[PDB]
């Protein structure tokens, strides 16, 4: 019942569609290509081999491909073969997501290759980089990678807090990192709130890396012909969120200009419903002004009356 | 000043076993908690350990511990006898390294509860680097050293603790080990006088001395015929690595690039550029009596002047 | 020890076989996907499959999610996993989904194990049966909010001299850190005070045993796109668990070899040293010399006439 009572749009996959709309300051397989390669490793007969990421990725062609733009979730068997590998000794390394509108986001699962990145933590934009906020923050010692920041269990819904439940050290069989903007208990309801609103809506996301995992035998050196043994590298990163549009419609239709004929993209566009007008629907369309423009939850409609 | 190339200083070094299963004829161990992979059909969940066998797959000796690309071996089923629980191993380097890190990864067993980490430099004498407990509490009753708080870290650069975290039967599969002897030392960035002896050996012995349990032994045991034991509820103990790699610099207080194989000597020993001098670029060439010879520093070569 | 007496005229203490207490056994669940056309999926990384939002089929058995494939060979070429209702039906409640295994007979169980297909669910427990159509009593709380859900201390643990038949909360599996594959154990005899001295406590010899041990999973753990509820966000969340492992010996108290099925359809022990029963509590009535003991590994428990 869209018309008579809400339904709020469904939630997909960000990626499929904004593969191109990825940046990081750190990719192999540059002009000079090199080695990299880490220790223990089991399932290849060779120690290791060289990053060419000169080319997208191919099955046979180039499986050799580290760009961030081509790294998607497991849409074929080969996911086991496709991630960005980084430089060696590298300790600022940042990527984000590029978003056409602002969209909704909840949570997102990164799969590390080596090893889970010593420090993490998630930067937030929700005016396009205009602020920068933070969701949280991970270390494997908190004190040493963010002092000042409390440890331990949940105290607020909206607290940045540090956890080192996701900074282990055996993450070598496709390791992943958990976070969830909103926690599934700690909630004690759904305020709808702008307080709530806009520590949720995202214009463009922001992942940075502040240190990476050592062994012990970098620390001794500062050459070059050792650092190849550290880097990051993530198998797939998913993120799940939906088109904004105050619980009108199930579904927003493709954005127009765009001639994806391909199933499975989010797009940001709402159609209008309930006598209301605007992008997102956030005005109350022709001869319908004369109430205020309200959100609809559960059943109850709240259409705009005629004037 | 410039130390050699990384090497895996397991993959040309030999490995010795105090025990392994297969060399008393056929053996047949059944998996913790689960069945045999269906590859065989086989209701009595055991495959059959062997040491003389065509079958590649039948064997597991330790020839397939680090030479070996994805292999194990696996310590003899308990049904044999008690006394298996005490298994050690052996790396043979052949030569004092600089060992920075060791990584130690199961195939079909839980990880080792309680096992030392032996250093070794004159073949005779060993001395622990850190103590493995199954849990937190056997650290101060067994090993009588207090176990680490939170993350593991070192209270001093020549301090030995008792860490649990890694005993954890949660990897049931392949589980690991990732050992560290440098960082969270207070002098980490620049290695200690003190450190480079603590962290420089030339054999590690992986001496394994207890198997994490799920209390299966437990519940049937025979403390007045030890001779006398159930094979079916002890065949599910025992234990298996299949990785034992290991890094480290030569000690030559970096001053090479390199430490290629010799072929006059059957060595790997680092060259003596950087105006060093000596077999072992350990001593200065006559002449520089004025300045006595000592180690480099990360920061400058400190050449023998 | 499958024997009564090998050599000498009186017999010792004998122990059936450690089979497996979910091989080829039906169990009985409350929900199961498949005669309701039901399409879900979720982040595909579990197995490949582009977009994995396929149906629950009853009629097809290469669709099939029932709990015909919670237990099985577990062969990991192909493994085969029980699926529940997805949160369309609205998986949280004061009760739960819970699922129940049958045996007929105390058993002797020792470890209880589960292999998550999809995730660990946040808050869930297992639970005893004593005796047929008796009281439950849980082994362990996994939950991350055990101060919330069970109203009990995380991480609980029982001191020397304590109440150990009661059972404890902790959160070791409370993050979905594998999201395919999940392994939790829990064994009877885990931080028991009296582990050591079992064989000498009938506190935990009768608590240990077991009839029917069933699940009960409280709360699933969600990412938290709950509060917009959408249909494919309702359809994302669900319970799957591929291998159920439970250890356990036909509990006849020590003394009879094997247990056999008789044309009563009920397992029965084949009692030795002059005893009959389910369990051999009694000895026969021309053999009331002495009352009736269990089987200590050091004494014999035969009951002379
Ligand atoms: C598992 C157990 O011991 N008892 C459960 C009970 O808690 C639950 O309310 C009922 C229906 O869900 O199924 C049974
Ligand atoms: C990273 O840090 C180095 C030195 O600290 C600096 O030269 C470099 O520009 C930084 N890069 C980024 C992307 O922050
Ligand atoms: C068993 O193995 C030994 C070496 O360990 C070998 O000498 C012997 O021939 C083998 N027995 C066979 C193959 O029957
Ligand atoms: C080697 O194994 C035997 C049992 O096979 C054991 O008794 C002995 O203690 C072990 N070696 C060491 C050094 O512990
Ligand atoms: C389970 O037991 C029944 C009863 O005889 C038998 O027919 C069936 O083949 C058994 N299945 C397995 C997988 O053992
Ligand atoms: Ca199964």
């Amino acid at each position: 019942g869209c018309a008579e009572g809400s339904c709020y749009p469904a939630t997909g996959d960000l990626l499929i569609g904004r593969a191109q709309k990825l940046s990081v300051t750190s990719t192999c397989g540059l002009h000079k290509p090199e080695p990299y390669c880490i220790v223990s490793h089991l399932q290849e007969d060779k120690k290791c081999f060289i990053c060419n990421s000169q080319d997208p990725y191919h099955e046979t062609l180039n499986p050799d491909s580290h760009l961030i733009e081509n790294v998607v979730t497991t849409f074929a068997p080969n996911r086991l073969k496709i991630w960005w590998q980084s430089e060696n000794g590298v300790e600022n390394v940042t990527i984000q997501l590029d978003l056409e509108a602002e969209f909704h986001f909840t949570h997102l699962i990164m799969t590390f290759k080596t090893f889970r990145p010593a420090a993490m933590l998630i930067e937030r934009s929700s005016d396009f980089g205009k602020t920068w906020g933070v969701y949280r923050y991970f270390a494997y010692d908190c004190e040493a990678s963010f002092p000042g920041i409390s440890t331990g269990p949940m105290k607020k819904v909206d607290d940045i807090i540090c956890d080192s439940r996701y900074s282990d050290i055996e993450p070598s069989t496709e390791g992943e990192v958990i976070f969830r903007a909103l926690d599934p208990a700690f909630k004690i309801e759904d305020p709808y709130s702008p307080r709530i609103q806009n520590l949720l809506k995202i214009t463009n996301l922001r992942i940075k890396f502040v240190k990476l995992h050592t062994l012990g035998d970098n620390l001794l050196d500062s050459r070059m012909e050792i650092r190849e043994k550290y880097y990051y590298a993530v198998y797939d990163m998913v993120v799940r969120g939906n088109c904004f549009c105050y619980g009108h419609a199930s579904e927003c239709a493709p954005v127009d200009g765009f001639n994806e004929e391909v199933e499975g993209m989010v797009h940001g566009h709402c159609m209008c419903r309930h006598n209301t007008k605007g992008l997102n629907c956030e005005l109350c369309m022709d001869f319908y002004h004369d109430l205020p423009w309200r959100p609809a939850e559960g059943r109850n409609s709240n259409a705009c009356k005629k004037c | 000043g410039l130390f050699p190339a990384i090497l895996n200083l397991a993959t040309n070094a030999h490995i010795s076993a105090n025990a392994t299963c297969g060399e008393k004829g056929p053996e047949m161990f059944c998996k913790l908690v689960e069945h045999v992979p269906g590859r065989p059909v086989r209701h009595a969940q055991c495959r059959v350990c062997d040491g003389n066998s065509t079958n590649p797959r039948e064997r597991h000796p330790i020839s397939h511990a680090i030479d070996g690309t994805n292999n194990w071996w696996q310590s003899p089923s308990i049904q044999n006898g008690r006394e298996y629980h005490w298994v050690t191993v052996t790396l043979d380097l052949r030569q004092v390294f600089q060992v920075a890190y060791i990584i130690i990864k199961a195939a079909n067993a839980p990880r080792p509860g309680n096992w030392i980490l032996e250093r070794s430099v004159d073949g005779v004498k060993f001395k622990p680097w850190q103590y493995y407990a199954v849990s937190d509490t056997e650290c101060l009753t067994r090993y009588k050293i207090t176990p680490r708080r939170g993350p593991p870290t070192y209270r001093a650069d020549n301090e030995v603790i008792c860490t649990s975290y890694y005993s954890k039967l949660v990897p049931l599969e392949h589980g690991e080990i990732h050992t560290s002897l440098i960082n969270g030392r207070p002098s980490a960035d620049d290695p200690s006088p003190q450190l480079l002896e603590f962290t420089s050996a030339r054999y590690i012995r992986l001496r394994l001395q207890r198997i994490r349990t799920l209390n299966a032994d437990l519940m049937t045991l025979s403390h007045r015929d030890l001779r006398d034991l159930d094979p079916i509820v002890t065949r599910r103990y025992y234990y298996s690595i299949k990785d034992i790699s290991v890094g480290g610099m030569c000690i030559c207080y970096g001053h090479a690039s390199s430490c290629p194989w010799d072929e006059e000597a059957k060595q790997l020993q680092c060259q003596c550029e950087h105006n060093t001098c000596g077999e072992s670029c350990d001593r200065c060439c006559p002449g520089y009596h004025q300045q006595p010879w000592r180690p480099g520093t990360i920061s400058s070569g400190n050449e023998c002047e | 020890m499958d024997e009564c007496t090998d050599e000498g005229g009186r017999p010792q203490r004998c122990m059936p076989e450690f089979v497996n207490a979910a091989f080829n056994v039906t169990v009985v669940a409350t929900n199961t996907c498949g005669t309701p056309p039901e399409e879900y999926c979720v982040q595909t990384g579990v197995t490949g499959v582009t977009k994995s939002c396929h149906l629950c089929d009853a009629g097809q058995p290469h669709l099939q999610h029932g709990a015909a494939f919670l237990t099985d060979y577990n062969n990991q070429a192909d493994t085969t996993w029980w699926q529940s209702q997805t949160m369309l039906a609205g998986v949280q409640y004061p009760s739960s989904i819970n699922l129940t295994l049958h045996l007929g007979k105390a058993f002797d169980i020792t470890y209880v194990r589960l292999k998550f297909h999809t995730s660990r669910p946040e808050s869930f427990a297992i639970y005893k049966r004593t005796w047929e159509d008796g009281p439950w009593i849980p082994y362990q709380y996994y939950s991350g909010s055990c101060e919330n859900t069970y109203s009990k201390a995380n991480r609980g643990f029982i001191r020397t001299g304590g109440d150990e038949q009661q059972a404890l909360c902790t959160d070791e599996f409370s993050d979905i850190s594998p999201l395919t594959g999940g392994n939790v154990a829990f064994s009877t005899l885990e931080g028991r005070p009296s582990a050591y001295n079992f064989d000498n406590s009938p506190v935990l010899q009768e608590w240990v045993t077991a009839t029917d041990i069933s699940v009960t999973l409280n709360r699933l753990n969600t990412f938290g796109d709950e509060v917009f509820n959408d249909p494919k966000v309702l359809k994302s969340y669900y319970y799957a668990i591929s291998d159920f492992a439970v250890g356990g010996r036909c509990k006849c108290n020590g003394h009879a070899s094997e247990c056999m099925k008789n044309e009563f359809d009920k397992l029965v022990c084949n009692c030795k040293h002059n005893t009959y029963g389910v369990d051999c509590e009694k000895c026969l009535p021309f053999f009331n010399d002495r009352p009736w003991r269990r089987a200590t590994a050091e004494s014999a428990s035969e009951c002379l006439p």
